[PDB]
RNA sequence: AUGGAGAGUUUGAUCCUGGCUCAGGAUGAACGCUGGCGGCGUGCCUAAUACAUGCAAGUCGAGCGAACGGACUGAUGUUAGCGGCGGACGGGUGAGUAACACGUGGAUAACCUACCUAUAAGACUGGGAUAACUUCGGGAAACCGGAGCUAAUACCGGAUAAUAUUUUGACGCAUGGUUCAAAAGUGAAAGACGGCUGUCACUUAUAGAUGGAUCCGCGCUGCAUUAGCUAGUUGGUAAGGUAACGGCUUACCAAGGCAACGAUGCAUAGCCGACCUGAGAGGGUGAUCGGCCACACUGGAACUGAGACACGGUCCAGACUCCUACGGGAGGCAGCAGUAGGGAAUCUUCCGCAAUGGGCGAAAGCCUGACGGAGCAACGCCGCGUGAGUGAUGAAGGUCUUCGGAUCGUAAAACUCUGUUAUUAGGGAAGAACAUAUGUGUAAGUAACUGUGCACAUCUUGACGGUACCUAAUCAGAAAGCCACGGCUAACUACGUGCCAGCAGCCGCGGUAAUACGUAGGUGGCAAGCGUUAUCCGGAAUUAUUGGGCGUAAAGCGCGCGUAGGCGGUUUUUUAAGUCUGAUGUGAAAGCCCACGGCUCAACCGUGGAGGGUCAUUGGAAACUGGAA
C-alpha cells in the first residue's frame, strides 16, 4: 500500500535520501507522491535528517506505513510520539 | 519455464474454474427459469424469483460476477414481477 | 509576400542533399530492404583495382578501385598514398571525402585498415595514410 | 464542478434530436502572430428538435449520448 | 545592455545578384597514430535476428493433514502435498501506433479499486469430500487412470445482518439528495497467548488514501502529381451486456455523417520532461535519468484473479529447434551475464543482500541479476602528472649559410632540489540506521494479566574492503604524442622529383630554382590526446515574423467578371471576445541559470530560488480590434 520510504539521490558511495510518501508498487526513483523530507547519512558524524510536520502526520492518519528506517527517522524527531498521543 | 508457483498456480486455476463455472450455470438456469414464469405469469413466479435473486447474490458474493452485474439482473427481474 | 499570403503558405526551406550517398544506407539481408543508418565508414570489396585519368586541367595517373560496399552499392574510391597491396577481392574500410579531379570518385579507402597496408616510407603524417611510429 | 458552454450556430437539422452547431473560434499563428478564424462543429442533443438551421443556441457538454454527440442544447435565443 | 566578427571564389579590371567552400559548437560516435593516473558518468544506434549454458519469484509448519523425517516424548526441518498471499510489482525492448498514443487544462449527477487506515455491527449452526498417503494398472518419456483412507483459515447447506435491489410517500438535461414503510434475498475462522481476555485471521457496511477507467478544449510529421470518403456509416426507437456512457452489439426506422479550416489514402514515426545549436527568433534531436503508452517467437482466445485477456501462466493454429519404442511429447534471453550472426561500432558466462526498495511471514529470517558494488573499454567531462632552481642564447651534433656565422638553446651536461606520481611497509573511515531480542516507564484498553502503540538505552552487522585516505624510506628515476606551416589561417628553409610521383575544403600546386608534392631541420596549434570520416545548428539576411525581393540579375498570371477569405471612411452609446492589469490552481521530479554547502579543487553531488503556458477559474480598465444600437 501506501509507503513512506527513502528514495536514494546519491552518486557512487555517497548517497542522499529523500523521504518521500510514495505507492509500494511505485520503482524506488520512481513515480511518488509527496516529498516530505530530506535524509542525509554520510554527513558529519549524526546523520543529519529534515522532516516536515503537517503532512507527514497527514499521511500517517491516511494510512501511510513508515519503513524501517523512516521509522526511526520519524522517532528522532518524535513524529511517531505526537502520532501516538491522538490515540 | 516452469517457475513452482506457475506449475500449482495451473491446478488451483482448473480447480476454481470447475467450481465457478458450476455455479453461474446453476444461477443462470435459475435466472433463466424465473424470468419464464414471469412472462406467463405462472403461480410459481414469487418463489423461482426469489431462487434467482439469492442464487444471483450468491455469486456476486464469489466475484463470479460484479456486484454492479447482480443489481442488473436484479432489478430486471423484479421490476417484471 | 503579406502576413496572410505567410499564413496561407508558411515559407519552405530548401532540402540539404548530402554528399556520400553511400555511406547513408544500410542493408537487411533478413527482410532483402535497405535502410536508413548514417554510418562514418563502409566496408566493402574490391571488385575491380586500376587508375584514372584526371580532370583536363591536371595530368597525373591517379589510382582508384571499384569498391562494392555492405550494402548492394557499388562505388568508386580513391587510394591515397604511393604504394598500394590491393588487388580484386580485398577487403577495405571507406570513407567519406570525394575527389574533384576524378569524375564519379566521392569516396576515400582508409590505408592502415582491415586488408589495407599503410604507406611505406611516411615518416611525417601518419594518422593519415597509415603507417606505424617508426622505431 | 462546472461543464464546459460553448456558444455556436446551427449548420444541420437533419436528423431528429440531433443538431450540429458551428462553433467558430480564432487561433493565432505561432510565428507570424496572425489571428486566423478556424470553426468547429459540435453534434448535440435536443429531445424536442426546436433548434432550426441557422439559430444561434446555447451548447453544454455531458456525458456520451451516441458514437458523436457529446453536448446538449441549453438554450435558444435566435428566429432567423 | 552581459548579447550578434567574417573570408575565398564568376572579370582584362569593376559594382551588384547569386550559388559553392572554409574558419565555431556538438555526438551513445567509428577509424588512423599514440597513450600515465584518478574521480564522476557512458557503453548493440544495426537483425523486434537465432540462441548453447548458469542465475532473474517465492514465502508462510503460529492456516494443516502427513509414508512424514528426525534432536531428546520427540526441538528442528518440507523431504513432498492441500491452503493463503504474491506471480498484473520490479526488470527489458520500441516492433506496432499519426491515435484523445502523448503534453497541457478540465469533466464523470456514465465509473471500478486487493492489500493500508478509521468507524461501526458482527463472527451462529451443521454437513459431505479430497489432496498427501497406501495399493493396482497403463505409457518410451511427458504423464494418465482405477480402488481404500485423512485434515484444514479448503468446499458446501441453513440462521441473522446493512446506506445492497423492488415498490412507497415526503438541478446543470439524463437529475442528485436523505427520511419514510413495506417485500425478496446477500456472511464469517481460526491460529498462537495470558488469566474471561490480549494479538492478528475473518465477514458486512460505510468513508479516506492509493491505483486504475472513460469523455472533452487546445497542441502535436510529409505528400493535393493523395480529392470526394463511409454505409454501423450517421441519428433515433427498443433490447441485450459493460465496473460504466456510448453503434459497444443486434433488430427496425430515417438518410444521414466527415471533407480545400486537407475527409480518405500513401510513407514515416513511440510521445513528453528534456538534449544539441543559435544573440534571439528559430532549427535539429527524442541515447543514459524520470512520466505515459505499446509489446513479450508470429497470430487468436479465455480461465484464475481486486487487478491480466498475463515476459520466466493456460488452450489452439503457424514457422522453427529437440526427444521418440512413431503412438506421441518439450521449448521461447526485447530479465542479468554470455554465444553465433549482421555491422564501422558497443563490455564480465563476477561479489553481495552490508545499505534503499519490493514479495511473503508475528518475527527471526527466505527470495530479489531490482539494487549496492567490482571486471573491461581515453567513449566523454573534470583534475593531476611525466619533473624543478641555478646554469654560457658556445661543448658535440643536425640543419642551412652570403662561409663570416646562425638556429635548435638554458635546451644539455653540470651541481643542488622535490616525491605530485610510482615502489614497499604500517596504520585505516564514513556509508551502521536498524529490525529482532533484552530491560525500563508511559498511554489506551483492561477484573487482572499477557499483549500493542509510544519514550529511553543495551547487544549486535560491511559485498565493496584491508578499498578510499594518512604516515615513514627511495628514486628524477618508469610516464608525449598528433596535426599544420601559400591565402582563408598561428608556424619557412634546404634537399629529392620534374604536369611524373603525388597533394587538395575552395582558390588550386606539381612541366629541372614547389614556403602547395616526399623527406630533413625549424616553427606553430593543441596535448593523454591529436587528426579524418559520418550527421545537426551556426556562419546563411541562402524561406527574410524578427529579417529579402519581382523594370533590365529569378520572379507581376495576357486581360476581365467575380465566390469564399483577408482588410476596411467619421461620431455617439453599450458590451467585453481579443487587448491590458491583478488574485487563485496547476505547468511532477530530475534538467538550464543564479546563490549557497559538501567532496583537498574541479567534474560531480545536495539544498534554495528563479524561469517555463495561445493554460483554467475569477475580479478590474475600456483607447484600440471585435459584437450590438
Amino acid at each position: 500500500a501506501v509507503k513512506i520510504r527513502l528514495t536514494r539521490l546519491g552518486s557512487k558511495r555517497n548517497p542522499f535520501y529523500r523521504i518521500v510518501v510514495a505507492d509500494a508498487r511505485s520503482p524506488r526513483d520512481g513515480r511518488i507522491i509527496e516529498q516530505i523530507g530530506t535524509y542525509n547519512p554520510t554527513s558529519a558524524n549524526a546523520p543529519e535528517i529534515k522532516v516536515d510536520e503537517a503532512l507527514a502526520l497527514k499521511w500517517l492518519n491516511d494510512g501511510a506505513k513508515p519503513t524501517d528506517t523512516v521509522h526511526n527517522i520519524l522517532s528522532k524527531e518524535g513524529i511517531m510520539k505526537k502520532f501516538d498521543e491522538q490515540k | 519455464a516452469n517457475i513452482k508457483s506457475a506449475i500449482k498456480r495451473v491446478k488451483t486455476t482448473e480447480k476454481a474454474e470447475a467450481r465457478n463455472i458450476s455455479q453461474k450455470s446453476a444461477m443462470r438456469t435459475a435466472v433463466k427459469n424465473a424470468k419464464t414464469a414471469v412472462s406467463n405469469n405462472a403461480d410459481n413466479k414469487n418463489e423461482l424469483v426469489s431462487l434467482a435473486v439469492k442464487l444471483v447474490d450468491k455469486a456476486a458474493q464469489s466475484n463470479l460476477i460484479h456486484s454492479n452485474k447482480a443489481d442488473r439482473i436484479k432489478s430486471q427481474l423484479m421490476t417484471a414481477n | 509576400p503579406t502576413i496572410n499570403q505567410l499564413v496561407r503558405k508558411p515559407r519552405q526551406s530548401k532540402i540539404k542533399k548530402s554528399d556520400s550517398p553511400a555511406l547513408n544506407k544500410g542493408f537487411n539481408s533478413k527482410k532483402k530492404k535497405f535502410t536508413d543508418l548514417n554510418s562514418p565508414q563502409k566496408r566493402g570489396v574490391c571488385t575491380r583495382v586500376g587508375t584514372m585519368t584526371p580532370k583536363k586541367p591536371n595530368s597525373a595517373l591517379r589510382k582508384y578501385a571499384r569498391v562494392r560496399l555492405s550494402n548492394n552499392i557499388e562505388i568508386n574510391a580513391y587510394i591515397p598514398g604511393i604504394g598500394h597491396n590491393l588487388q580484386e577481392h580485398s577487403v577495405v574500410l571507406v570513407r567519406g571525402g570525394r575527389v574533384k579531379d576524378l569524375p564519379g570518385v566521392r569516396y576515400h579507402i582508409v590505408r592502415g585498415a582491415l586488408d589495407t597496408s599503410g604507406v611505406d616510407g611516411r615518416r611525417q603524417g601518419r594518422s593519415l595514410y597509415g603507417t606505424k611510429k617508426p622505431k | 464542478n462546472d461543464r464546459k458552454v460553448y456558444v455556436g450556430k446551427v449548420v444541420s437539422d437533419k436528423m431528429d434530436k440531433t443538431i450540429t452547431v458551428l462553433v467558430e473560434t480564432y487561433k493565432t499563428h505561432k510565428l507570424y502572430g496572425k489571428r486566423v478564424k478556424y470553426s468547429k462543429k459540435y453534434k448535440t442533443h435536443d429531445e424536442n428538435n426546436s433548434a432550426k438551421l441557422g439559430d444561434i443556441v446555447k451548447i453544454q457538454e455531458t456525458r456520451p449520448l451516441s458514437a458523436t454527440k457529446r453536448f446538449r442544447l441549453v438554450e435558444i435565443v435566435e428566429e432567423s
